[PDB]
């Protein structure tokens, strides 16, 4: 697995030199940046279950055809694996949040995943809007936790807008 | 690489399971050290030329046969080779220290270090030596928490040689 | 020069247990390209190692299994799991048995080692009632132990009366009450029928 | 019992190593969320009677049907099983507070949850209703990272309920 | 696994209570003495393989017998084996002081230690004063680290000298 | 899908074996089954408009909270997905009295089923109201061996709600 | 021994379930062939000692040579033994008549056959030969269900000896 | 697996209806010759030795190449492995008669079975000619009366030889 | 095949080791036997024409029935198919000599010798008198160690009949 402090050593390496002083300036303002970031993190994760029940929600309104007979989210069973896709991609949007590094995002979710979807029949397309209807959910707790300490979060969004991003580019 | 954040998320990808404020926590203390270890890393770097040279010239005054012709540490390639090696240590040592673990060192030194030994007839007490005159002098340039950061990533090396 | 005293010979102690032939346990691989003699080998020791040293008698031999091993189309790994949900396997080891042994066999059989704690027991006897039977059997063969250890083309072979990295001290002592000996077999055709040699006390 | 001391040592056991300082870092961050958690264990357990009193009306209050005869909210052993209940659940929320981890809580609540909920005919909706009003009311008692522990711990309740 | 918040917490439950002031107050000292608690940890893993062969010397020089022909840990992988198991012991030690309670000890090493070893024809009193060979070098590292600010760690030492007798003791 | 044929298939494929007596005694109960079975199905087939519509008035009698506004009951679209969800049920029940077997209900409904309603919030307890209703009702209209087979494929559902 | 009623119980405890009505519908299956089943196992019973007579006649007519001396019909040792195996399929096949499965067949006879017969030289085709002789006398005295059953558990020796 | 009822069912559930009249009504039919069907079923079990016993004598006398040294007959091994595919194939025609559907015969026995042969060497028309042969004999042991009531069994011959012929365009 | 060489290659494989003085020592013993082996295998072949006829004659005299019509010993077909057989076990014999392993003979007779004769109704017992002839008059062809060596592969086709 990869993190950031990880990728910039691999990068050092094979220049198979000491880190440089820029090199280190931007881990040190990952260091600087790092409450918030564990901050974002705590809040996909206490309000998971209602991110993936509020884009399950939208997702059915947006596409009926799913859930009726004949549609992939037909019957109970694929319904059931459909909530479990979503539930696993959010997990590793989180977790590519922690690392600052899309890496673990791409090797253990998004890679063989759109050949999966095309062998099953799964539409990708669906599939990506609910990774775009969780983005908008997710964000939002991000942007408005309880408690915390008023700051700007603009670039932990746009980080955790990035890896949802990679991800329905991915699946799509 | 091993690294305090690579390892908790292992641990919830194993369980599948979501991140939690046990492993928030621990993400907590790698990022408290790094304070500390980002100082060492940048004393050893400075003085990474320096520390290179003595250690290149303890391992021969411990040894004072491998200097003597018909010997490993005869002529200049040989002699080379020696500072490279060291100077790889050290690279390894502060990218440990940024890294907020030991995968650096365990993934590029420590994996497969017995046998390339063996083969290339590389004494493990060579190394050590060289080790232990740089310990001594990072010593003089660090104090505190700093220095036991230090301390810990040269001693691992130490123990793997051993 | 004086010799010790007490003065075993290395491997009198496996000797004296009986685990001179299991205790660092020969490893069969089906390789690729494999003759029909060397498949042969892999196939006796998957049924003494999964059936427990039990008789299969020649109208049990499962035939089609082996059709696909011999082809490549399936892994020993896969064989193995076939062999395990098969009603070769369910009569001898889970029809008549209780689930705590079954689960204690299923480690013998499968992962070559002694449950180590009660947790084990815990979880695949949840596994089963949450499950059912196949689910439970592809844990053991969707396991990492299993993975690292065997991965695809080694047969199982036994890992206890050798140490293992997690290993509790308990797992020794275990393996010994699981092994009654190269003649030994863990055969439900006996008078007292399938009882647990691994108790919850010991656990 | 998951807590961050457990799971490092379990880590280090599993490779069969020695605990290195990527597990001590992480232990180190364990000790230092120790104040703040403590402080918040302290505040829930002083006003823990009154935190119960007020998630069973707040339950009663949001289903007003559960109160009228023939219903689970109906008699004294019916609402004494509830300041019961949420009782361990306050319990088990300032214990994992304390232990630095999620374990206890993991291991007396959310472990075999569903089947008991749904055997005795439970409902998850009553439970979350009465831990997010404890949430409010915590909100105005604790401050800032004792706040941000406690509402951790309710949270990871809610989410297992949900 | 047990570690001596995790067993304080157990105590409490079987009383079906909240932890008291008092409960609370130990588990606040030993919150208080936790840096110096790292540091002999960091002591022991550091100086690993020296205990070990500090230990195997001295082992050896004392009873002959077991380097002799015949004895138990000749020929080399009989040697092998009683490093290995010493090296094994040591860890589990480390860990035990880390968490601040000995059961990690019993539960993964001790039980069944002593079956193992009388089935083997091991002798027990010989493993045992490995064990106490072990400690004392052990100790001397935790009481003497370097570049460490000094202090009292009288009271971390006894608790690692416990860690070890329990040990000894479970073995003989 | 499960039922008595192709169990018995499934059962020969694994030994490897050809079908003997044993299984076609089997396959032969369930044609004989058939006949009762293919009644009920009319029956409820045929009934199957007037029993969703009577399920869902019974639920709204037993909870009559959800009819209120704010609750699941409450709106067109929710009323809408009652009766689909009924006549869901009420569905795959006849295509189990016709497949011989429970595999229908199985396959369609009851995989996934805790999962779907967790996430959907929705009452195993409605489902179980519904259920009964039409279990009522279905007596009256059929009686004897085609009572039976109706009433234990609606018990099933029952019991997996349950 | 498998029997329809041991397969469906067995079935049902493999996938840790209680026993639904696909099932039970094959158990119904097993006990309305039981009558056809028993007529045919009360007539094999009652000529039993005439079938096993003609039976043996039979493989002395169809291979002479046994009965000549130096062979393995000479003997009154050998031709008793003769009598004594015919008779044990008769009994298993009655046997497995009244179980409702082949399982009594299965577990007596199938089972380690071929490698008996190699060991003591006994050529299936004797058995074969007088099985055939049997199933000829059967069919003068049972018609119908019965006899189909009869028939079936015949059949069964004839393709495992084959 | 799937059988000839479940396989309406499936068709109705796309449709998201209740089975229709005139789809219940051939089901009933089916129930109504259910007898006969376990008749022909029966005929093909209690002479599953003689029919691939008579098949092979025939192929091989067509057939001297397979038998001869370098044929895909010779030496033993092959000729017993030949034996057991015939064995296979009768095996999953006498399930799909049960079933009254081909799927189980599709799915497992005739799946990559040309690929398979083609990559051995087998010659797959031979196999075809094997898998003929054995369709004659089978068809005649149902057509036989043997103490079963006697009526009109052709549409159960019919389906029989389909699914013969089924396996036979397969394999080709 | 199995032969002295491959099976000593195939151990070493096993294990991951290069071939040892052990693996070479066996090989040794193999290229010793090879003279005689080879003088076996040239008599045996000069003689064959010969051997198998006679062999053929005597299984005709053992079981005098095979010949009488409608029996597996009469016509012209059968008679060619017997000298065929026979011919092929005497060319993997003599491929088993030059071979140094009976490999030859367990991979074109030994696998699948059983089904295939069970199939074609070919009884063990004739093969085995064919092969005992042989070996006689073998006996008288050779002396010593090629005696020793025919001998030895002419038993293992009966005992693998038997
Ligand atoms: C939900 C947003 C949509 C949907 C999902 C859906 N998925 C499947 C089946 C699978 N999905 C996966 C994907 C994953 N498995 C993993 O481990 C990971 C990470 C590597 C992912 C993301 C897999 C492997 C499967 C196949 C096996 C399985 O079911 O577990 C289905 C079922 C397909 C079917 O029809 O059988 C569905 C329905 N489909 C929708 O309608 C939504 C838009
Ligand atoms: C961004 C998502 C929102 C935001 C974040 C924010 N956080 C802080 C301050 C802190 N964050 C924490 C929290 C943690 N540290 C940990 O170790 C853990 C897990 C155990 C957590 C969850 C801490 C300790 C702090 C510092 C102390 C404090 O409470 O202030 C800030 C303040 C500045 C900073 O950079 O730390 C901010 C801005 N605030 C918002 O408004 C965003 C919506
Ligand atoms: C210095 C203490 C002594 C010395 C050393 C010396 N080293 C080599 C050769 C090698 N050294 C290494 C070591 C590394 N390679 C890596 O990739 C890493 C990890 C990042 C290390 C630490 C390797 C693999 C080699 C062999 C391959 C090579 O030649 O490059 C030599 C020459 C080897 C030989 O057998 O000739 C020497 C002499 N020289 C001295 O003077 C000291 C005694
Ligand atoms: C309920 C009426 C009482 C009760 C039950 C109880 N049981 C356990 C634990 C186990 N029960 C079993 C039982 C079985 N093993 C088998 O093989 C079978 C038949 C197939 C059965 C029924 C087992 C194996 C266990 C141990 C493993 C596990 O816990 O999963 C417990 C838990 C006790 C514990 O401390 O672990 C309990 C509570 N206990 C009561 O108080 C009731 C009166
Ligand atoms: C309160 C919101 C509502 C209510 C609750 C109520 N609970 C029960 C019964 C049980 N509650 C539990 C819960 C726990 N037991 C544990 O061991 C733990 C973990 C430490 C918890 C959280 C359990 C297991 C039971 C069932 C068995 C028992 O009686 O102990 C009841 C009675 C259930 C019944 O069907 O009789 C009630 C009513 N009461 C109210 O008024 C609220 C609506
Ligand atoms: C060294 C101080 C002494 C010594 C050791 C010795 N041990 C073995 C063999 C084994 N040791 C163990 C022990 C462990 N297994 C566990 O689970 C644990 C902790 C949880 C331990 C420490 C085991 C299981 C074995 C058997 C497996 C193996 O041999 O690898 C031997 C070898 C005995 C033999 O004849 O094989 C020896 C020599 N012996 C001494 O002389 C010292 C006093
Ligand atoms: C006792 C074994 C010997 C000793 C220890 C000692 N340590 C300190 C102080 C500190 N120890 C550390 C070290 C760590 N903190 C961590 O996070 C880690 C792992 C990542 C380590 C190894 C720290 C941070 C401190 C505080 C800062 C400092 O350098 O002082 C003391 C001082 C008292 C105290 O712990 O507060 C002592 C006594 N020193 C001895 O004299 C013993 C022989
Ligand atoms: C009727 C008793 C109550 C009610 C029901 C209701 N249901 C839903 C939504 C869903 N119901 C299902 C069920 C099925 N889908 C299937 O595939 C099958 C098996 C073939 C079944 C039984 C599903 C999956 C959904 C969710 C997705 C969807 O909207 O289609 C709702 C809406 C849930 C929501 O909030 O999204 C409702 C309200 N309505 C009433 O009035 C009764 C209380
Ligand atoms: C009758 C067709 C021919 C014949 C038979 C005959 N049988 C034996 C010997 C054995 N027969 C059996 C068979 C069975 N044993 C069982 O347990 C069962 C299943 C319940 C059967 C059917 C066995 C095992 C033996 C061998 C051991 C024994 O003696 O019991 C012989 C004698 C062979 C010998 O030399 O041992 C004979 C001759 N007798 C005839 O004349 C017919 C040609
Ligand atoms: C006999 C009519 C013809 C014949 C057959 C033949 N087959 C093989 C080898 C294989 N045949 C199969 C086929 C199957 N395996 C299955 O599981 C199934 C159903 C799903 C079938 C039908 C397989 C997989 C093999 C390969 C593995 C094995 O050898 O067992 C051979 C052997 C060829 C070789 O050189 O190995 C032969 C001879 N050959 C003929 O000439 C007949 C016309
Ligand atoms: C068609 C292949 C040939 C044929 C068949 C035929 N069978 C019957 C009648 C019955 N056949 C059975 C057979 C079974 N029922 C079972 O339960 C089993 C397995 C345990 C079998 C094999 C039964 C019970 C009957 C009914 C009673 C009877 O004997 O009549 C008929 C008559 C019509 C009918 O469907 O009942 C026929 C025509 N007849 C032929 O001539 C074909 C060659
Ligand atoms: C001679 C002792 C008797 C006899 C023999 C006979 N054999 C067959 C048929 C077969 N023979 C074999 C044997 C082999 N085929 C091989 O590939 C090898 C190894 C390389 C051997 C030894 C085989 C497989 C057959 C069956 C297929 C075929 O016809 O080739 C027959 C005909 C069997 C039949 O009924 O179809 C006969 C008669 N003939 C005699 O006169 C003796 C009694």
């Amino acid at each position: 697995m990869q993190d950031a402090f990880t990728k910039a050593i691999v990068a050092a390496d094979l220049r198979g030199s000491f880190l440089s002083e820029q090199e280190l300036n931007q881990l040190t303002n990952l260091v600087k940046e790092s409450n918030k970031r564990l901050d974002a993190v705590n809040a996909i994760t206490g309000n998971a279950a209602e991110i993936i029940s509020d884009a399950a929600h939208k997702l059915f309104a947006e596409q009926t055809d799913l859930i009726r007979p004949g549609g992939n989210a037909y019957p109970n069973r694929r319904m059931a694996a459909c909530l479990r896709d979503m539930e696993i991609i959010l997990r590793y949007v989180s977790y590519a949040l922690l690392a600052g590094d899309a890496s673990v995002l791409e090797d253990r979710c998004l890679n063989g995943l759109k050949e999966t979807y095309v062998a099953l029949g799964t539409p990708t397309r669906s599939v990506a809007r609910a990774v775009q209807l969780m983005k908008e959910t997710a964000i939002g707790y991000v942007n408005s936790p309880s408690g915390v300490t008023r700051g700007d979060c603009s670039a932990l969004v746009n980080e955790a807008a990035t890896y949802f991003d990679k991800a329905a580019a991915s699946i799509a | 690489m091993k690294t305090v954040i690579t390892e908790v998320i292992a641990s919830a990808d194993s369980q599948g399971r979501f991140l939690n404020n046990t492993e928030l926590q621990a993400a907590n203390g790698r990022f408290q050290r790094a304070t500390a270890s980002m100082e060492a890393a940048r004393a050893l770097t400075s003085n990474a030329d320096s520390l290179v040279k003595g250690a290149v010239q303890e391992v021969y005054n411990k040894f004072p046969y491998l200097t003597q012709p018909g010997q490993m540490g005869y002529g200049d390639t040989n002699q080379a080779k020696c500072a490279r090696d060291i100077s790889h240590y050290l690279r390894f040592i502060t990218y440990s220290l940024v890294a907020g673990g030991t995968g650096p060192l365990d993934d590029y030194i420590v994996a497969g270090l017995r046998e390339v030994n063996r083969t290339f007839n590389l004494s493990p007490s060579w190394y050590i030596e060289a080790l232990k005159h740089i310990k001594g002098k990072v010593g003089s340039q660090l104090s505190g928490q700093p220095l036991t950061e230090a301390n810990a990533y040269i001693d691992y090396c130490i123990n793997a040689l051993s | 020069l004086r010799p010790a005293v007490g003065g075993t010979a290395e491997a009198a102690a496996q000797k004296q247990l009986g685990i001179t032939a299991v205790a660092p346990a020969s490893v069969v691989e089906l390789r690729p390209n494999a003759s029909e003699e060397d498949l042969q080998g892999v196939l006796r020791a998957v049924y003494r190692q999964v059936l427990g040293n039990t008789y299969v008698m020649e109208s049990e031999r499962p035939t089609q299994a082996e059709s696909l091993l011999r082809n490549g189309s399936i892994s020993v790994r896969e064989f193995v799991r076939r062999i395990a949900k098969s009603d070769l396997y369910k009569e001898r080891f889970f029809n008549k048995a209780s689930n705590n042994r079954f689960i204690e066999l299923n480690f013998k059989h499968l992962l070559g080692r002694a449950p180590y704690n009660h947790g084990e027991i815990q979880e695949h006897f949840g596994l089963y009632h949450k499950a059912g039977y196949d689910v439970e059997i592809d844990s053991y063969i969707d396991s990492d132990e299993y993975i690292e250890t065997f991965g695809e083309n080694i047969v199982p072979y036994f890992r206890g009366f050798k140490y293992q990295t997690n290993q509790s001290a308990g797992g020794f002592p275990r393996m010994v009450k699981l092994w009654g000996g190269d003649a030994g077999s863990d055969t439900d055709r006996g008078k007292n029928g399938q009882r647990t040699l691994v108790t919850t006390k010991d656990l």
